[PDB]
């Protein structure tokens, strides 16, 4: 007597999914197993958009890279969520015109301006780009004296506020967008503002309240919390400020500096070449298994890197268009049973599964 | 390393008044002046407007009382004050942050106000010159020193200068005054000696032009936010006897920063010193001593924020402190020596201070400022000894409170100030300042 | 004499380049280094009627004797 092997039913692209296994004691049974992977990745983003008086002949171009945005969203991937915010500076004394007149409206007297505010949640993550577009529209400017604008504040509530801002666990992106500088800490002393950014999220009805409290956060700071958080900035500034920004994108990793124009077709460039380079990893786990078998399992990774043991059951690199190949062996020391049983073997944080059939002679 | 830390002196003022923000001696006996800016005042309708604290040795420091450098409230505009619907004060003194800068030569004091902010006779627009205070003769006349108070009205000129943000003594009892936010934040320097103080001050007229006075030119509009005067030093760099002022520019150079050498009677630059790192604040605090004891002032710069790679390669936040050495021939450009801090988010090198001959064998040495180090970041000071082949790279001493960590940082060490013989021993003393707790220790050297 | 105009300070650029358009159509010569845009050879009444107008759009301006 000797075992044998048979596939029940199979579909093309995990390629086998249904097959019995006729065991014997001290025969091991040996069958391959192929994975593709198909399902196309999900993505945060979040726009956050700076509003000082400086924006006013650029305000056209950020309300178009949204709406290009959002199309793109849509086209590359079915799963996407997409919010915006805003900024302009703290609002003490030697940043903003204190007067009461210019209170109401920081630009000049003929326009109508709000007034300043540090940072506006405008629109927590969502998976409805209609109301993207709606939103975007209605945007109207705001007033600022000093022609740095404090954006690290808006970068540093939106990297920690977690939950108000509806991050998930998912690759998350953040499109940042200025027509001038940034403040960073040691800037607060001069109007008075000593106590370092804590980083912890101070937001009250959308708003951050807590800027005449917390100076400014220098770039160590904002490295380590976007670190921590998995964000990955692009920062949508203009030709200007090119030099400045790209010395910037030097000392935090993993980011890349755009040009904001009518034409906004480098930072949707970027976006894409940010979701390609994407790449996950492939754990298989199986069904608790019956007493008296064992199994085990290989694995045969891109450019023909291969494992055993542990390193079998994982493949560390993994996108799309890519396949990897898995030899599995099950073995039994007797036969506890006549009668069949059913396991299931699939990999993490995924649908589709595989059914073998285990049959004791 | 023999600065009896055991049991320092301590200094305590009022709760929530920022005691101890800046500190300096006084020798007209002897005594130590405090800075409280946010400490209340008794003159009227000023809510914190600031006041300095006159804290007496040799006695039990435990008096402490405040000076009087003014009295008058808030004063009323002309014109408007009668012939007119109310009251409209053409000063705010509230909230002026006064005696956030105390220093203090012989028997002159200078205390400066960053915040004080008046509205002008011919528009309503308000912004913050600054203003400081001048005592003369312990304290037989005050003058009102504010420079920046010009009629150049708007930010466009010197509107938000903020004079008196940095400020220094000299040799000579010459004043100088860093104006950070003067012409778009592109920072100045004003200086006048006391002389020239009493022969063009004025009352009557708020606005009084100071004979002789010297001042930086405005600069083309591509160096707008530079932040020059952030912090102001003094020495002899210049060779000729006059000293020459040394300003930080932490925001000059793409935001690298540089620092500048002016000379003492022209106020042309002498040289520049280029950043390291992209935002470090290079120039966040300066000083001038001889530290190899060769007879010639060298420079020593501040950075806070500089970050470096970990052993893992990690970046963390530690500041760095560099040194530069003046040849006979002239300073080299490059830093002769740098100084590294080891705490994360420590802001090592945000506060420096010479300390004189204080272990006594012929070179001076220096102390440098952690407010966020030690194990718990409420603060620590370091004592970094010189000797002929430049300032040592070990700290001799390390100094840290005594008292227990509250809930808020104590910025232990954000400001310093030493090279004096307080005590009368024959050996110099420090004074640490601790505003976080409102609180300014000082240290005596055995 | 002379009339300077000041657009630094978080002030959009496209305001300086549409005054500079505006002054050079009329003929006066206009020169700027980086944002300071300034006027030579304009007469004190014209100066100080300009300067009137531009402070009304609320543009910080000077004169210079
Ligand atoms: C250390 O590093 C610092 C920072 O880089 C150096 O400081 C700067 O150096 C530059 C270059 O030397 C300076 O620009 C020059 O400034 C001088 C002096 O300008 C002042 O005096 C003038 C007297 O005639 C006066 O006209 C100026 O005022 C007008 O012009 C300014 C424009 O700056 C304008 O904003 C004002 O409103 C006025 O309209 C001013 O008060 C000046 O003579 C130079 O002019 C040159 O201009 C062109 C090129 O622009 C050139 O072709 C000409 O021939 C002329 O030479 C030039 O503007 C700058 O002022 C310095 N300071 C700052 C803060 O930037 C420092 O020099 C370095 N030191 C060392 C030792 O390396
Ligand atoms: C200087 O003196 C003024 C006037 O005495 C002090 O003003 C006080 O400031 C505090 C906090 O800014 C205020 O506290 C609040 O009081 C209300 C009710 O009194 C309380 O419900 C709140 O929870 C809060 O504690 C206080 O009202 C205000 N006025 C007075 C009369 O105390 C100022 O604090 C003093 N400054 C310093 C540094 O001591
Ligand atoms: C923005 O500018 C780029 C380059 O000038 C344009 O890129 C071209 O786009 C067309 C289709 O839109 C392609 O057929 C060309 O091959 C592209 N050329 C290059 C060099 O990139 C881009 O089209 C512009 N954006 C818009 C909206 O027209
Ligand atoms: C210089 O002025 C100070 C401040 O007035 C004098 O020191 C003490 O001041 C308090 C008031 O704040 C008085 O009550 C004391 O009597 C003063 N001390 C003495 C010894 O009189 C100081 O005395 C003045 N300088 C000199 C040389 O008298
Ligand atoms: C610093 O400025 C001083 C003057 O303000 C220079 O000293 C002399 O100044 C007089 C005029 O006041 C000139 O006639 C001399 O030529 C100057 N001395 C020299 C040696 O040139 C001084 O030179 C300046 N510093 C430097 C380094 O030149
Ligand atoms: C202003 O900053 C620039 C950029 O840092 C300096 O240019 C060079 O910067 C690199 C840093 O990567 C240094 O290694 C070079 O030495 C710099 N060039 C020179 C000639 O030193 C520039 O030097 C700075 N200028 C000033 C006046 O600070
Ligand atoms: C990995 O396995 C594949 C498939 O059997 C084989 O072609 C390749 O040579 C192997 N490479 C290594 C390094 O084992
Ligand atoms: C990971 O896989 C991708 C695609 O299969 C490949 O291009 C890349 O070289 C692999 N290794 C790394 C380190 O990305
Ligand atoms: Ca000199
Ligand atoms: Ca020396
Ligand atoms: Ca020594
Ligand atoms: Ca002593
Ligand atoms: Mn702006
Ligand atoms: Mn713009
Ligand atoms: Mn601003």
């Amino acid at each position: 007597p000797r075992g044998s092997k048979d596939i029940k039913k199979n579909k093309n692209v995990i390629q086998p999914q249904q097959l019995v296994l006729r065991l014997r004691s001290g025969e091991p049974q040996t069958f391959t197993l192929k994975f593709k992977r198909a399902e196309d990745y999900p993505i945060d983003l979040y726009y956050l958009m700076d509003l000082s008086y400086s924006m006013k002949d650029d305000l056209e171009n950020v309300k178009s890279l949204g709406t290009d945005l959002m199309n793109e969203m849509r086209r590359i991937t079915s799963d996407f969520r997409i919010g915006f915010g805003s900024f302009v500076e703290k609002t003490v004394m030697p940043y903003i015109s204190t007067t009461p007149a210019k209170l109401r409206n920081p630009c000049t007297s003929e326009q109508n301006c709000t007034s300043p505010f540090s940072y506006k949640n405008v629109l927590s993550l969502t998976n409805k780009g209609e109301v993207f577009n709606e939103l975007v529209g209605k945007q109207r400017i705001s007033g600022n004296l000093d022609s740095p604008e404090g954006g690290f504040d808006a970068i540093m509530q939106v990297a920690v506020c977690g939950s108000l801002i509806g991050w998930r666990n998912v690759t998350r992106l953040l499109v940042f967008s200025t027509d001038a500088g940034f403040h960073f800490a040691g800037d607060g002393k001069l109007g008075g503002i000593v106590l370092p950014n804590d980083g912890q999220c101070h937001l009250e009805n959308n708003m951050y309240t807590m800027s005449h409290y917390y100076d400014y956060p220098s770039i160590a700071h904002l490295v380590q919390k976007l670190s921590e958080n998995n964000i990955q900035t692009i920062f949508a500034v203009t030709e200007e400020f090119q030099p400045v920004y790209k010395e910037l994108k030097n000392l935090i990793p993993k980011s890349a500096v755009g040009t904001l124009s009518a034409n906004s077709s480098n930072v949707i460039q970027l976006i894409i070449d940010a979701y390609n380079s994407l790449s996950s990893e492939v754990i298989l786990e199986n069904g608790k298994l019956s007493e008296g078998v064992t199994i085990s399992y290989k694995s045969y990774c891109k450019n023909g890197v291969n494992g055993t043991g542990e390193n079998g059951r994982k493949c560390s690199n993994i996108s799309i268009g890519d396949e990897v190949q898995f030899e599995i062996s099950i073995t039994s020391n007797k036969c506890p049973k006549k009668d069949s049983d059913s396991f299931k073997i699939r990999p993490l944080g995924f649908t589709e599964e595989v059914e073998v059939i285990l049959q004791y002679i | 390393f023999n600065l009896d830390a055991e049991a320092p002196a301590v200094l305590s003022g009022p709760p929530g008044s920022f005691f101890g923000f800046s500190v300096e001696f006084y020798r007209p006996g002897v005594s130590v002046l405090v800075g409280a800016p946010k400490a209340n005042t008794s003159q009227p309708g000023v809510l914190q407007g600031g006041a300095v604290y006159l804290c007496p040795w040799g006695a039990s420091p435990t008096q402490c009382t405040p000076i009087e450098f003014d009295s008058k409230g808030s004063r009323l505009l002309e014109s408007s004050l009668s012939s007119s619907e109310g009251e409209e004060p053409v000063e705010y003194k509230s909230l002026q942050w006064f005696g956030a800068t105390v220093r203090a030569h012989g028997s002159s004091i200078l205390a400066c106000a960053p915040l004080y902010s008046w509205r002008t006779e011919k528009e309503p627009l308000s912004d913050p010159v600054g203003t400081c205070y001048l005592s003369t003769d312990n304290f037989t006349r005050i003058l009102e020193y504010a420079p920046c108070r010009s009629d150049f009205s708007w930010a466009a000129g010197q509107g938000y200068c903020q004079g008196g943000f940095s400020a220094e003594f000299t040799k000579t009892g010459r004043v100088v005054l860093g104006g950070p936010g003067s012409y778009f934040w592109q920072g100045q320097i004003l200086s006048a000696t006391q002389e020239q103080i009493a022969e063009s001050y004025y009352p009557e007229y708020l606005i009084n032009l100071v004979q002789g006075q010297l001042q930086t030119r405005q600069a083309s509009s591509i160096y707008d936010d530079s932040y020059l005067g952030y912090s102001v030093a003094v020495g002899e760099f210049s060779g000729d006897d006059t000293e020459d002022f040394v300003a930080g520019v932490p925001k000059g150079n793409l935001t690298y920063g540089y620092v500048t050498i002016l000379n003492g009677s022209d106020i042309r630059s002498l040289y520049n010193f280029s950043g390291e790192q992209m935002a470090s604040y290079f120039g966040y605090a300066v000083a001038a001593t001889d530290v190899n004891g060769d007879g010639l002032d060298d420079l020593l710069v501040g950075a806070p924020l500089l970050m470096d790679r970990t052993p893992d390669g990690r970046p963390q936040e530690v500041g760095r402190v560099y040194v530069y050495l003046q040849h006979p021939a002239g300073i080299e450009p490059t830093p002769t020596l740098t100084l590294t801090g080891h705490d994360e988010f420590g802001r090592f090198g945000s506060s420096l201070t010479p300390l004189g001959d204080l272990d006594q064998d012929g070179y001076n040495d220096v102390a440098i400022g952690a407010p966020f180090g030690g194990e718990t970041q409420q603060g620590v000071v370091f004592v970094f000894p010189g000797g002929p082949g430049g300032l040592g790279s070990k700290p001799s001493q390390v100094l840290q409170p005594l008292w227990a960590a509250s809930h808020t940082p104590d910025f232990f060490g954000s400001a310093l100030r030493g090279g004096r013989d307080l005590d009368g021993n024959g050996y110099p003393d420090l004074i640490v300042g601790s505003f976080g707790v409102d609180k300014a220790v000082v240290y005596r050297g055995r | 004499s002379e009339l300077i105009i000041h657009g630094r300070g978080d002030f959009p650029s496209s305001e300086l380049e549409r005054l500079r358009e505006r002054f050079e159509r009329l003929g006066i010569k206009v020169r700027v280094d980086h944002k300071v845009l300034t006027l030579i050879g304009i007469s004190e009444e014209e100066a100080e009627r300009l300067a009137r107008e531009l402070r009304k759009r609320g543009i910080w301006v000077e004169i210079r004797k």
